[PDB]
């Protein structure tokens, strides 16, 4: 169990840690989050009470260092920082726990939600999508654009998702225009899995990270990436059976966790209707089709 | 974007463009089998690829052999159309390649887009116009070369005959669309109007009769009357 201490909370803010959130008042004696499960990536996220346009946060893994939050009154945001002095850090954490100024990561023992959403997400791959090599943790916010979005302006602050484009040279073999456009198996299996991702775990890890960035930050380009990676599997006639079974589990937990009020902006009607009802895989996502039909029958 | 009534004059500027109509690519007769089931028999088809400025028509004949042993032929027909338009473009010298291709049916956008992926500078456009190019197979000489074909063939025509010697492209396109609209609405009546006066013949190298300027005005009037009559009957107006 690990700890992310806070220097202070000078501004009223809704703090998120993974799928949980709590409201902190201006200058409320709040010194952080304890009992954070080791073995998973985590995301701490922020929405200012004054400016709900400040939706932003930090992907981190407690195994990679000692991380804390401190408010920057100049840049006007809660910043993540690494403490390299292990002894100063243990010291600070012990004192705030003793004074019980920390909230407990509020996990139910039976509850595998966060594991299920982050199964294939690894901090090393996050740091390749979000490039800032001096830090061990990755900043994401609502406004950040994707490399693909930027092709159609600041490259330092972009999300480096794998470019997927169904009407591209990469996607289509010359002489196989109709075959490759109607059956994307070539693009999925040779170009993306064997060529770029190397395996289905890396592919799923990017799909899950894209989803979580869409859900927690309302990051529009992440939503596009999540739908594109789903559509590329659903539009492929030839997909390994283990990948179909795992995709069904992945999507089930994403749809289960999505806030009901956000389904209208976060879910693309066309992709879902095509994946569940029209595509090669219309009969391969049993768990996903049942939760979608029971939770979002309107969208379909 | 979409080609419509508003942006009509763009057809007649000096940017090379082609209309592609795929209506007559996949053509069938529907008949009863011995057992009383229904079957199709394909007949020869064509791609209607037209430069509306010059009148140059690239008629790609689609021989029934293309369909042998293929499934989902109405879908294949769209891809076969895109493949052949793609091959036509690559056969043309650079300075003759189109800057836009306008498809008469939106279902041709994705097939042509994918076939022309490596021509990023050629715009593939739909249209809001309901152009009567389906009626091309009502032009006797075009119907004749399609139905006689024993193999895949490209035949080159000028669908304006020699009209550009006397009228603008705008006027030539308006006459072409009026003739084809008439042929589509009432083929028998349209044909009677064009071929009645036996002293006005079709030159060996032409598709349409050798009307004088005054005779075209009479013909055009008779075609417009025919179209509005049939509109009356159709809608009981
Ligand atoms: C040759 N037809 C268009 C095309 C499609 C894919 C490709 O890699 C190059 C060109």
């Amino acid at each position: 169990m690990n700890t992310v201490p806070f220097t202070s909370a000078p501004i009223e803010v809704t703090i998120g840690i993974d799928q949980y959130s709590f409201n902190v008042k201006e200058n409320q004696p709040f010194h952080g989050i304890k009992d954070i499960p080791i073995g998973h990536v985590h995301v701490i996220h922020f929405q200012h009470a004054d400016n709900s346009s400040m939706r932003y946060g930090y992907w981190f893994d407690c195994r990679m260092g000692n991380f804390y939050i401190q408010y920057d009154p100049k840049d006007g945001l809660y910043k993540m920082m690494e403490e390299r002095d292990g002894a100063k850090f243990e010291n600070i954490v012990h004192n705030f726990k003793e004074r019980q100024m920390m909230v407990s990561y509020p996990k139910i023992d039976e509850d595998d939600t966060w594991y299920n959403l982050t199964e294939f997400v690894q901090m090393d791959k996050i740091r390749k999508i979000v490039r800032k090599d001096e830090n061990q943790f990755s900043y994401v916010d609502s406004s950040m654009t994707t490399v693909q979005e930027n092709e159609l302006s600041d490259p330092a602050h972009s999300l480096n998702y794998t470019v997927i484009n169904f009407k591209s040279r990469e996607a289509i073999r010359p002489g196989h225009e109709m075959e490759d456009f109607l059956d994307k198996s070539y693009y999925l299996n040779t170009v993306m899995l064997q060529g770029i991702f190397k395996n289905s775990s890396n592919y799923f890890g990017e799909l899950q990270f894209a989803f979580l960035n869409a859900m927690f930050f309302g990051n529009y380009g992440s939503s596009l990436q999540w739908h594109a990676m789903i559509e590329l599997i659903c539009s492929s006639a030839t997909v390994p059976k283990h990948m179909l079974d795992k995709l069904d589990e992945i999507l089930y937990y994403q749809i289960k966790t999505l806030p009901e009020q956000y389904s209208d902006i976060l879910l693309n009607e066309r992709v879902w209707n095509i994946c569940l009802y029209s595509s090669f895989q219309k009969n391969s996502l049993h768990n996903t089709e049942k939760i979608m039909e029971n939770k979002y029958p309107e969208l379909l | 974007g979409a080609m419509n009534s508003s942006n009509y004059a763009e057809l007649f500027n000096n940017d090379i463009k082609l209309f592609v109509d795929d209506t007559n690519v996949y053509r069938v007769t529907v008949h009863k089998t011995f057992e009383g089931n229904v079957a199709t028999k394909a007949i020869n088809g064509c791609i209607f690829t037209l430069n509306p400025k010059t009148g140059h028509l690239f008629l790609k004949i689609i021989h029934t052999s293309v369909w042998a042993g293929q499934k989902r032929l109405s879908q294949l027909a769209k891809w076969k159309t895109a493949e052949e338009v793609s091959a036509l473009v690559r056969s043309l010298p650079k300075e003759e390649q189109p800057k836009q291709i306008i498809v008469t049916r939106k279902a041709m956008l994705d097939p042509l887009e994918v076939h022309m992926l490596d021509f990023p500078n050629i715009a593939i456009r739909p249209t809001e116009l309901r152009l009567p190019f389906s009626a091309a197979m009502s032009i006797d000489k075009l119907s004749d070369v399609v139905m006689k074909a024993t193999e895949p063939q490209m035949v080159l025509f000028n669908i304006y005959d020699d009209w550009l010697d006397r009228i603008s492209s705008y006027t030539a396109f308006s006459r072409l669309t009026l003739l084809l609209r008439a042929l589509k609405t009432n083929e028998e009546s349209a044909k009677m109007i064009l071929l009645s006066d036996p002293t006005i013949t079709i030159k060996s190298y032409h598709l349409w009769p050798s009307f004088t300027d005054e005779q075209w005005i009479t013909i055009e009037s008779q075609m417009r009357d025919l179209i509005l009559t049939e509109y009356g009957r159709k809608y009981n107006v």
